[PDB]
RNA sequence: GAUUACCCCUUCUACCUUUUGCAUAAUGGUUUAACCAGAAAAAAUCUAACAAAGAGAACUUUAGCUAGAUACCCCGAAACCA
């Protein structure tokens, strides 16, 4: 059913630029830089 | 059981002939092509080719000495250690690439195999895949190949997989000489990277034979 | 002879030929002619009519025309908290509508 | 390896572009420009919040004046307008208190009329 | 070979969910049949299909015995 | 904000750090440019491969196994030893 629906429409021939991962495949790695968590990078205030 | 029937057009490649008939049964075809697998295979193929030659020098690897530039207190200046410190403009970086590594990894056989299979399915159903009985290049000149690609209205980029690499000089000589459009590669050297690199695929009968043999044996080994 | 209307929760003093900007969109196509209610009416003969909590629909009328739907100059709204590391910057553009008052109708009862 | 390139210089250029007309280093230096910009925006919000208050107070003063010209005070006029079912805003009421003394005179007359009728009905 | 895939999925340590994979025919009809079959037994029909390039049938409960029996007797 | 193509009037107690609490007469900064300080996957969550099997002769396994993707930053001594 998906083969007929993929063969029916004319696509962009799927160039390497058209390659995309499935949703939730790779995590958007968190970077400590920002005003989200200030200056402590999630380590809290002082302490060891 | 659904049997896919693909028409193989035999071209004598001289000129003005699109006429040929052979009945092919590519059981290798898949219903829905996996984009995720293809992407992972491409990323991996890009990954193991990395040289990882990026280098730097941590403060310990700096030629500079570890002597204290001045007294800790009373100097009026800021507290400072060796001048090779990253806080100094004469120092390096701590988190830098200097420590080497290997960006490659071991990908399961079924994944890469299903990758090549799915890619082949993509090229198949995209009409960009054509099957021939043989290949002939009697004149062996660039002009002939160009005018052939223009007259027969082939794709902008065509990957030719025909030879077993052990024969047929007349073709290879002209095909491997100064041609950006067409690319050459043996039937046993066929890979997914080469297929995804080009917008059009052209295979011959022995090539399709060995390919379907390898892919049916790998699919049968993965199913069992 | 001038009138006082009410729209978008705001009351305005309207006169003939006047151009008045009202908040956001009236859901009316440009070029169309619309009618407005009347909070107050004052005639220049010093004759005033004030109904409550509204004026006569049959007695008096107000008709104006919409020129276009514009947007006011962007306003920068920023919230800042001291040593809380809290800063929020938001640029807000207030939508507006240009109304051209044409006919103020007054009839005798 | 990346580079600082034009990013920081463009951000500074933007802040300083918003720092124009400022006095001294604040229209020149970047840091003082930012420090002045934050205060400028806070003051923008606060003054835009208190603008309604200032205008309201001004209008109340004007209406109080125009009322006192007729012999009655502002609160009595407000009460009379409330019992007269008049929802007219103080802005338009002040505009009438300036340009159109006749309407305000009529409203004041009706105010004194309602006040005298209430004081006569209570007795 | 073995008849049909059967996926027992664990979302957490003590929590269990059932997962089926597409085999033969379209998923929609079989899903409707699953709903109609599980409706009298379970009392509800919490059937959900997740389709990307293939498909996954997910329901709330354990029908796996009836699942295997069904897909056996049917032959799909 | 008003106001004039400029200003007076009205509305407001620097930043940062450290703190129960700082415009604080607590801390750091002449200004500007540039340099400068979160790089580790076991178990887990998640995306895919196959499934009583996964994984490129090595291990796990009463739905597992394999692969990928997700979290633990710098500067500073007084001194010791050769």
């Amino acid at each position: 059913x998906x083969x007929x629906x993929x063969x029916x429409x004319x696509x962009x021939x799927v160039s390497l630029a058209n390659l995309k991962p499935n949703p939730g495949s790779r995590k958007p790695e968190r970077r400590p830089r920002g005003r989200r968590r200030g200056r402590k990078c999630g380590r809290g205030h002082k302490g060891e | 059981x659904x049997x896919x029937x693909x028409x193989x057009x035999x071209x004598x490649x001289x000129x003005x002939x699109x006429x040929g008939l052979t009945e092919l049964h590519p059981d290798v075809f898949s219903t829905a092509p996996r984009l995720d697998i293809l992407h992972q295979v491409a990323i991996w193929q890009k990954n193991f080719k990395r040289i990882s030659y990026a280098k730097t020098k941590t403060r310990a690897e700096v030629r500079g000495g570890g002597r204290k530039p001045w007294v800790q207190k009373g100097s009026g200046r800021a507290r400072h250690g060796s001048i090779r410190s990253p806080i100094w403009r004469g120092g390096g970086v701590a988190h830098g690439p200097r420590g080497p590594t290997s960006y490659y990894y071991m990908l399961p056989m079924k994944v890469r195999v299903q990758g090549l299979k799915v890619a082949l399915t993509v090229k198949l159903a995209q009409d960009d895949l054509h099957i021939v009985d043989s290949l002939e290049l009697p004149t062996a000149d660039p002009q002939y190949l160009i005018e052939l690609a223009r007259y027969r209205r082939w794709g902008d980029s065509v990957l030719l997989v025909d030879l077993e690499h052990e024969d047929m000089p007349q073709n290879v000589v002209a095909a491997t000489s100064g041609l950006k459009t067409f690319n050459l590669v043996p039937a046993v050297g066929l890979n997914v990277h080469s297929m995804l690199k080009h917008q059009t695929l052209v295979l011959t009968l022995p090539t399709v034979a060995f390919l379907e043999e390898k892919l049916x044996x790998x699919x049968x080994x993965x199913x069992x | 002879l001038f009138a006082v209307v009410h729209f978008a929760g705001h009351q305005w003093k309207v006169t003939a030929e006047d151009l008045i900007l009202i908040e956001n969109e009236l859901d009316v196509a440009c070029g169309e002619r619309i009618r407005l209610e009347k909070v107050l009416l004052v005639g220049a003969d010093n004759f005033t009519l004030l109904g409550k909590p509204l004026l006569g629909k049959e007695l008096v009328r107000v008709e104006a025309t919409v020129i276009e739907k514009t947007e006011s100059w962007p306003k920068i709204n920023m919230k800042f908290q001291k040593r809380k590391n809290y800063q929020r910057k938001r640029i807000t553009v207030n939508p507006q509508t240009v109304l051209r008052i044409n006919s103020i109708e007054x009839x005798x009862x | 390896l990346r580079s600082r390139v034009t990013d920081r210089y463009w951000r500074v250029q933007e802040v300083l572009k918003h720092a124009r007309h400022f006095r001294g280093r604040k229209n020149r230096c970047y840091r003082l420009a930012v420090r002045a910009v934050t205060r400028a925006f806070v003051k923008c919000t606060r003054a835009r919040r208190l603008k309604k208050r200032s205008l309201r107070t001004l209008w109340i003063n004007r209406i109080t004046a125009a009322s006192q010209e007729h012999g009655l005070k502002y609160p009595a006029f407000i009460i009379n307008l409330i019992k007269c079912q008049v929802e007219l805003n103080r802005k338009v009421l002040a505009d009438l208190a300036i340009y159109e003394p006749k309407t305000f005179k009529s409203l004041a007359a009706l105010a004194k009329r309602r006040r005298x009728x209430x004081x006569x009905x209570x007795x | 070979m073995h008849n049909i895939p059967v996926y027992r999925d664990i979302t957490h340590g003590n929590r269990q969910m059932t997962v089926i994979r597409k085999v033969e025919g379209d998923i929609w009809a079989l899903q409707k049949d699953v709903e109609d079959f599980l409706s009298p037994l379970l009392g509800k029909t919490p059937v959900t299909q997740v389709n990307e390039v293939t498909g996954t049938l997910r329901v709330k409960g354990y029908f796996d015995q009836q699942l295997k029996a069904w897909l056996l007797e049917k032959g799909f």
